[PDB]
């Protein structure tokens, strides 16, 4: 008998993540609708190639509400924790061996048995665990500053590029793996391998900034971000579609029930609920 | 390594043709059969050789090309999608169920009922429930009162499915009076659906979201259109439905993740889906 190991990131308003309070219990809150957050302590890290000091922390929002109700629909505990390395993952060479870092490395190694982030179903990771059905439809878009004026992925400044306008995406992120692997791309990937952010939020910030003219990044997210700060817009709009799923190892006997309970929730009105109450208000 | 498959027409995921009178499927068709009765007084029947097009035929070609097999494709005759009638799956549902097809390729939704009994790819068409209107009907969605509580309207919005698909199942779980409601309504099909949008006989139909926005981007004059700029409930997709256990699932599966991650899906939206409106 084991309580999952579950492994997040942060990634708003799919994954919040803030400190406990002094007696290290998370703060009450409230919805948007009224209702009370639900909260979940989750440990992880507090700059890249420094050590890691993990301490508690509070995590809440549509992955966390989402967590909770596969609990209790398929009666297992848990423990969550944030990626020590605050990476979704990706397959590189180190030598003809290659590794997973990320979420995914983490899945991999055992240090997680269950991935529950806005984790992006892709052939690549396909190929080493396994996803569950999609928990959201969703895309490719482009984050700029307001008044800021590209087409879409097909305006000349990305196309054409150069250091007049620069554009980036996270590292060690499946926006990068499409970039990496589609050859006609190959002119974008080469510009944007040379600005990439840890993270979204680092990211994002830099759009508001004026540091980073635009952001390729999931379109769940950067549709939020633009709903919430106004110099922040998307610009023409899902280039790509993909989807969110729960990931598992290959052997793992939660996998039918986890796809299973993601479908009824799609058609019970669940994942609407959690639309309405952390992504559309 | 030759594989019985079942499909099902819907336009413009699957297209049936007639044969060249040569008994050859030319251009982009393959062929496929469909087994027609002699009277009906006999089980007897015969096969007619059709060819076959669509969206999801050319996803067959690929996965046939990648995956490497060959197959032999038939219409099913027992049903449409699939329906759980008296705790017996039919339609294309049933005939993989019930071993007569190594998968079924369509316009076949996902959903959790038929996931108990079948195998599912990953979606490779997004889909769920939409609902058409005439442009400028001012309805929320399926939440709608005038969808929940009809009979507080005078005169009552008048509103239809096509029974015995994954719309009418989920309607039928999840808003009663609803449904009951709506059973005067049933229409045959799309094609009289639409007719009936256009006429002023019904004020809504409620539908396949892929197949509802390429009616509505096709529809002459684009005058009828679906609510809150495409908003689709109970999102979903289309998947291959195979056998529980298939040993074919896992490359399916990779293959199909290939074709949308290589730009090789969007070829196919941009050929088969796109509408002038
Ligand atoms: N795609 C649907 C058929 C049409 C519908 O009910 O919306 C199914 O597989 O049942």
């Amino acid at each position: 008998s084991t309580r999952l190991k579950i492994v997040t990131i942060h990634q708003e308003p799919f994954v919040y993540v803030k400190p406990t309070m002094s007696d290290g219990t998370c703060k009450e809150e409230f919805t948007v609708n009224g209702d009370p957050v639900k909260k979940v302590i989750c440990t992880g890290p507090n700059s890249p190639g420094s050590p890691r000091h993990t301490v508690p922390q509070c995590c809440y929002g549509f992955c966390i509400d989402l967590l909770i109700k596969l609990a209790r629909t398929m009666n297992f505990t848990y423990e969550v924790h944030l990626v020590a390395d605050g990476k979704f993952g990706t397959q590189e060479r180190v030598s003809n061996k290659k590794e997973w870092n990320g979420m995914m490395g983490e899945l991999l190694s055992g240090q997680a048995d269950m991935i529950v982030a806005p984790l992006t179903i892709n052939n690549e990771r396909a190929q080493y665990i396994e996803f569950s059905k999609p928990f959201k439809y969703q895309g490719l878009t482009i984050l700029v500053k307001k008044g800021t004026r590209i087409t879409g992925i097909n305006d000349p400044r990305l196309r054409n590029p150069s250091d007049k306008f620069i554009y980036a995406t996270v590292k060690q992120s499946s926006v990068d793996i499409y970039f990496r692997r589609q050859v006609e791309l190959s002119t974008m990937y080469r510009h944007m391998e040379k600005h990439n952010y840890e993270s979204a939020a680092e990211a994002i910030q830099a759009v508001r900034d004026n540091k980073l003219h635009a952001f390729i990044w999931d379109s769940a997210v950067l549709e939020f971000e633009a709903s919430q700060k106004c110099d922040l817009v998307t610009t023409g709009e899902l280039f790509f579609r993909s989807g969110f799923g729960i990931g598992m190892r290959k052997d793992s006997p939660w996998k039918q029930n986890v796809s299973l309970s993601i479908l009824k929730s799609h058609e019970n009105g669940f994942m609407e609920d959690l639309d309405k109450t952390w992504v559309r208000y | 390594n030759h594989l019985s498959i079942v499909t099902l027409e819907e336009a413009p995921f699957v297209i049936v043709e007639d044969i060249d009178p040569t008994e050859t499927c030319v251009r982009n068709t393959v062929p496929c059969r469909k087994f027609v009765k002699i009277n009906n007084s006999t089980n007897e029947g015969m096969n007619v050789k059709k060819c076959c097009k669509g969206f999801c035929i050319d996803i067959l070609k690929k996965l046939s090309r990648t995956v490497k097999f060959t197959y032999d494709l038939y219409l099913v005759t027992n049903g449409k999608h699939g329906k759980k009638v008296n705790n017996v799956w039919n339609g294309m549902i049933g005939e993989v169920v019930y071993q007569r097809a190594v998968m079924a390729v369509g316009s076949l939704t996902i959903n959790e009922e038929r996931s108990e009994v079948v195998d599912f790819s990953v979606p490779f068409v997004e889909t769920g429930i939409s609902v058409m209107v005439s442009r400028g009907t001012q309805v929320t969605g399926l939440s709608d009162k005038k969808f929940q509580r009809p009979h507080d309207y005078s005169p009552p919005f008048r509103f239809g499915t096509v029974p015995n698909g994954s719309t009418e199942r989920n309607i039928r779980n999840n808003y009663p009076y609803m449904h009951q409601y709506m059973t005067r309504f049933n229409q045959r099909g799309v094609e009289d659906a639409l007719v009936s949008l256009k006429t002023g006989k019904l004020d809504a139909f409620i539908y396949d979201a892929a197949v509802l926005n390429y009616k509505a981007g096709r529809d002459e004059g684009c005058k009828l259109v679906t609510i809150g700029s495409g908003y689709i409930f109970a999102t979903t997709g289309y998947g291959i439905a195979l056998q529980k256990g298939s040993p074919w699932k896992r490359q399916i599966d990779l293959a199909l993740l290939q074709f949308v991650g290589d730009g090789e899906m969007e070829e196919l939206e941009t050929l088969w889906l796109t509408g002038i409106c």
